RNA sequence: AUCAGAAGAAAAGGUGUUAGUUCAUCUAGACAGCAGGACGGUGGCCAUGGAAGUCGGAAUCCGCUAAGGAGUGUGUAA
RNA sequence: GGCAGUCAAGCGCGACGUUGCUUUCCUAUCAUACCGAAGCAGAAUUCGGUAAGCGUGGGAACUGAUGAAG
């Protein structure tokens, strides 16, 4: 074909703006800057939308049109309604320490099956994470980037991750039940 | 192609029935097939595709849509008896701790090992034992609510004209 | 054990070298630079 | 280039047969010479007329009566393959018969690598319903809306001053 | 460690708080993970997954064909039989048994050799009763007296893998 | 159109194989070649394309006294030099003469800082490229096998930019003041009508 | 401000017989040809490919495939002569064109302009 | 192309790619995506500690419909 | 793996199937590092993968010591 275009509308987030290849996209939350170098689309603006148009090209290409509209679509849901998860603990005989410090940031976690290993999990940019107070044994994480608050508690998922020990009976350990937004 | 003719041809010999002039949800199919008990049927196919074949039949193809279908038993019955089941996706709530499936009616099946792992709801299954709003009045029927009410004891669902022969009436009342 | 580029003797090593030693180093040079 | 050639002839008459009948060719060739030796390759595996027994009798030109008007042309080719099977329709937007199959020889040298005495040409039709137009990228050439930025732009001295605009 | 005394017991101390999320990601992630499996292996253990594979699309194709049924010096280096013994056999290579499958039976059995009939390669070789491939050879058919030619070639297979002649 | 006796050719956004043999030429026609900014040149494909094009260079040694083998040079300034060192006689004697014509650098010295910069119309990316292609910065490529001088260049040019855009103001400040001096001359708009 | 390829856009032909006359397309046959005319009647209707030509901003109202006349009939009504020349882009490939025929005594009058224009420095001090 | 490109292996594999050939349906609503229905004899007979469709062996019949497989797996000792 | 038989992808054979007996170098890891899978509670063990760096399956002028000179 000669063009292929999907556009989505812009909603009220302060700035729906690409100028100078960077996804500037500000919204009621906050700001949030991103590099517009995924593949060489045709971010065209009109009125409260911005349209994704990738004029005369191949499936190649045209399959990342759909990245960056789905992309600016989650900076869009992260700058006008948010990202909160909560992730569940799970502890039978050994709980596991969870401390939260700079702000949330660095995640002070041991005694995950009593052992000694100081488990330090720094937060990535722009991400909080606190001790839910409701349920116990759940760390609920907030967020305007949720490609970063997503990779951190996977990162957290992967920082106690258990080894050398059958997985069956050693059951306890990190989940993430909750992924929502924050609003 | 030949199952939409086939209920387009059985729609024609319907829409020469005798009498009755019956136009007629959440319910199970076993509903529909007492109601086809209760008639000397339940064959509804897809909403205007006999109007798609049958073409005040235009104002009446305008009115085609929905569920709706011919049979004859019956009008009172309709307008005053309404069945009682669960609907499709009053302010149910979810009971903490040890829960029953009757939502405390049980003078409690707590063992439900497969169906807590396929809830995903926050209710820990501690020593084998689950322990933790189901629903609210005025709001939409939420799918993961309907899902609870599936297993829940919530039938929160109550399942106009006469086209006759040499009437042909289809009264909008 | 472990090996000369090995980040399991490293990464430890690390959060070792945030307490124990690099105090005590900041209190050495304190006192060495006072005249 | 190409020139269209419209190519008749018959066998020599003998006492059996006082009247040869008359066939008719619409080919394509670079030049003469290789539309009457085009020619009698056709008719060899068809009518079975030798080189030795037939004669050649009016080669003339067919100028495209419109060649400022767009067209689609679909494109009835016989393919002689490793196998030396392949019957093929394909489809072509331009202006000129003699332009189009320049392009289907083109595409085809590509995509199948094909030669020229590799090719025996069918049927040329100009198709002019939309309709009945089944390719994807041609009928998106035709829609009343159609747009597109110009690609592949580019605009000896070597050593430019500054930056070329390249927009 | 498993169903017996585990799995109950496990029922009672519950699973994995994600056992069923992560099994589903895994089943789905099979049908992308095949491709660069069989793109980026090489070697003779990619051939070898190719084997079970172009067995696996041969048994789909068969199941498919079914479901769409259902729808509807002087020494002799040879292998022997056993002045006039220029040559010298071994005793290992000299062979006194032989596979015999019957043309008609279809019954690959044992079978011992009750003589050399006629060796095709030469007067001397059946002189000497060498063991080779469509050579005639005595074969006692009681427990089945016969002619039989060998079907296969003994010497580099090994075994005297013969068809009755009968 | 060009026989300056030197000329700088300022190699941002060119292709290495490119602008060595356009550079090549112009070395054995007589001329003095320098290419600034040689850090930031481009080659076609990914980041590893050349990158193990290169590390198969590195396992590449004489086996007789190992400090006699190939000398692999990790600068980017020496990689592109590489390029131009195969595309010249260097065995004879005008090949080791216009060798020395050449001088490849990288970063702009103060030298060159202050002087005019073409570029090549017929090496450059952005013309010779298809969009939306696979390609690697040799000076960000070098530096991962070995070229340990990233981080003081990408300051040092920094500094000059900035320093560079003030001359530019004052440079720009300049001709606004003969932009209304060329019409402030009467004689331009009534004898423009020789062209100019 | 991208310009594209459409139904009556105004091109200018950079490589070619007819280098610099305004041209205007008439019907897009492809990626590649296309369909072109231009009033001036000493440029024949014909098929320009993209590779030899570079658009230009302005545009014009026609429909498909109009015959020449009223090509022409357009071009005289929506002037596109002399709104070309209205751009500094056409301000200077005219210039070009006189730049060009510049004789010796002519190129040495202006040697004379400029002359009379450089002690024209006396500014604002 | 993670050294592509400037006969010996070769049968075959790719949720690799571009062009095509033959088939079907398709605003009587494409595919998908979601809501809901997705039933009664019946827990058919053997099979067994425990088999209700899903340990399992021949059938595997039916009333009902637009639809339900003595059942598609998951699943429970069932 | 070979022989005999039944099929049957398809173009008289026919594939996967079914029936009869018989110094140094190199990874292709032997341990150490890391993981994956397994009736893997733990220990211990098996299988598979990366991995030849170092240890414990194969291949076969060079280093010193002065020295002029932009």
């Amino acid at each position: 074909d000669i063009y292929k275009d999907e556009t989505l509308t812009i909603p009220k987030g302060v700035t729906v703006d690409i100028k100078a290849r960077n996804v500037t996209v500000t919204g009621p939350r906050g700001t949030l800057k991103q590099n517009l170098r995924h593949v060489d689309i045709e971010m065209k603006k009109q009125g409260n939308t911005i349209k994704f148009i990738v004029w005369h090209g191949s499936r190649k290409h045209n399959a990342c049109i759909r990245s960056v509209y789905s992309i600016i679509n989650n900076m869009i849901i992260g700058v006008t309604q948010g990202f909160r998860y909560k992730m569940r603990l799970v502890y039978a005989h050994f709980p596991i320490n969870i401390n939260l410090t700079e702000n949330g940031t660095v995640v002070e976690i041991r005694n995950f099956l009593g052992e000694r290993i100081t488990r330090v999990i720094k937060c990535l940019p722009g991400v909080t994470v606190s001790i839910s107070s409701a349920v116990k044994d759940e760390i609920i994480l907030e967020g305007n980037s949720l490609e970063n608050v997503s990779q951190s508690a996977a990162n957290i998922k992967q920082i106690c991750n258990v080894r050398n020990k059958d997985i069956r009976k050693f059951l306890d350990g990190i989940y993430v039940s909750e992924r929502g937004n924050i609003e | 192609h030949e199952g939409k003719a086939a209920l387009f041809s059985g729609v024609q010999q319907s829409l020469d029935s005798f009498d009755y002039m019956w136009i007629f949800t959440n319910m199970r199919n076993t509903y529909l097939k007492r109601i086809r008990d209760d008639w000397k049927r339940i064959f509804m196919g897809k909403t205007k595709v006999m109007a798609k074949a049958l073409g005040n039949v235009s104002k009446l193809t305008k009115l085609l849509h929905g569920a709706v279908g011919l049979l004859f038993t019956v009008i009172g019955y309709f307008e005053s008896f309404v069945q009682n089941d669960f609907a499709r996706a009053f302010t149910h709530v979810i009971p903490a701790g040890p829960v029953y499936s009757r939502a405390g009616q049980i003078p409690l099946t707590h063992t439900l090992e497969p169906q807590v792992r396929q809830l995903g709801m926050p209710t820990v299954l501690k020593n084998g034992v689950v322990t933790l709003p189901l629903c609210t009045e005025g709001q939409q029927l939420d799918s993961r609510q309907t899902r609870l009410l599936k297993l829940f004891g919530i039938t929160a669902a109550e399942f106009l004209g006469y086209y006759s022969k040499k009437g042909a009436s289809v009264e909008f009342l | 054990t472990s090996g000369p580029r090995d980040n399991n003797r490293n990464k430890w090593a690390k959060k070792h070298l945030k307490k124990g030693k690099r105090a005590k180093n900041s209190n050495f040079s304190k006192f060495l630079k006072k005249k | 280039a190409l020139k269209e050639y419209q190519v008749v002839g018959r066998k020599v008459p003998t006492e059996h047969e006082p009247v040869p009948k008359l066939f008719r060719m619409r080919l394509f060739a670079p030049n003469e010479s290789v539309a009457k030796s085009r020619y009698w390759y056709f008719l060899k595996m068809i009518n079975k007329v030798k080189k030795a027994t037939g004669e050649i009798v009016a080669i003339n030109e067919i100028s495209e009566p419109k060649p400022l008007k767009a067209k689609v042309f679909g494109i009835w080719i016989r393919y002689d393959s490793r196998s030396g099977t392949h019957n093929m329709y394909k489809e072509f937007r331009d202006t000129t018969r003699v332009g189009a199959v320049e392009a289907m020889y083109a595409d085809m040298a590509a995509r199948h690598r094909a030669r020229f005495r590799s090719i025996r040409i069918l049927k040329v039709v100009e198709v002019e319903k939309k309709e009945d137009v089944r390719r994807n990228y041609v009928k998106q050439l035709l829609n009343p809306h159609l747009k597109f930025p110009l690609p592949h732009r580019r605009t000896k001295k070597v050593f430019a001053p500054h930056r070329p605009s390249t927009f | 460690p498993q169903n017996e005394y585990i799995e109950e017991s496990i029922r009672k101390h519950g699973r994995r708080f994600d056992h069923e999320e992560r099994k589903r990601k895994k089943a789905a992630r099979e049908a992308h993970d095949a491709s660069l499996y069989a793109q980026k292996t090489r070697g003779i253990k990619a051939k070898l997954y190719q084997e079970k594979r172009r067995k696996e699309k041969i048994q789909m194709k068969k199941t498919i064909k079914q479901h769409e049924e259902r729808n509807a010096k002087r020494m002799i280096t040879k292998a022997t039989f056993v002045k006039y013994e220029r040559f010298i056999r071994p005793m290992a290579l000299r062979q006194k048994k032989a596979n015999v499958t019957h043309k008609e039976l279809g019954v690959t059995m044992q079978l011992p050799i009750i003589g050399v009939k006629k060796n095709p390669q030469s007067p001397t070789y059946t002189q000497l009763g060498v063991l080779t491939k469509g050579t005639v050879i005595e074969v006692n058919v009681s427990e089945l007296g016969k002619y039989a030619q060998i079907t296969n070639n003994p010497e580099l297979d090994g075994c005297v893998n013969a068809l009755l002649l009968t | 159109s060009e026989f300056q006796k030197v000329v700088v050719i300022d190699a941002k956004g060119h292709l290495l194989g490119r602008l060595a043999s356009v550079v090549a030429k112009q070395l054995l026609g007589g001329q003095k070649v320098v290419v600034v900014r040689c850090e930031e040149l481009n080659i076609s494909g990914h980041f590893f394309r050349n990158k193990l094009k290169y590390l198969a260079y590195l396992r590449k040694a004489c086996r007789y006294n190992p400090s006699r083998g190939a000398f692999h040079f990790r600068a980017p300034s020496r990689i592109f030099q590489k390029a131009v060192r195969g595309m010249l006689p260097h065995k004879t004697a005008r090949g080791q003469a216009a060798l020395e014509h050449l001088q490849a650098v990288e970063g702009i010295p103060p030298p060159f800082d202050k002087q005019k910069r073409v570029v090549v119309p017929a090496a450059l990316r952005v013309l010779r490229l298809k969009p939306g292609r696979k390609y690697c910065t040799v000076g960000r490529l070098s530096s991962e096998v070995g070229w340990k001088y990233n981080d003081i260049v990408a300051k040092l040019e920094e500094r000059r930019k900035v320093k560079s855009a003030a001359f530019y103001q004052a440079k720009l400040a300049k001709q606004k003041k003969i932009a209304s001096a060329k019409e402030a001359s009467p004689v331009n708009q009534k004898l423009s009508q020789f062209g100019y | 401000f991208k310009r594209y390829v459409e139904v009556g856009r105004v091109v200018l032909v950079t490589k070619g017989e007819y280098t610099g006359k305004l041209a205007v397309i008439v019907d897009i046959v492809d990626h590649k040809r296309a369909l072109i005319d231009s009033p001036c009647s000493e440029f024949p209707r014909q098929v320009i490919r993209y590779g030899s030509v570079v658009l230009t901003h302005i545009v014009m109202k026609l429909p498909r495939g109009a015959r020449s006349g009223i090509v022409a009939k357009k071009w005289k009504a929506q002037d596109v002569c002399n709104k070309w020349a209205s751009s500094a882009w056409a301000k200077k490939l005219e210039a070009k064109k006189v730049r060009s025929q510049l004789n010796d005594f002519d190129r040495f009058a202006v040697m004379r302009l400029k002359k009379q224009r450089r002690e024209q420095v006396n500014v604002a001090v």
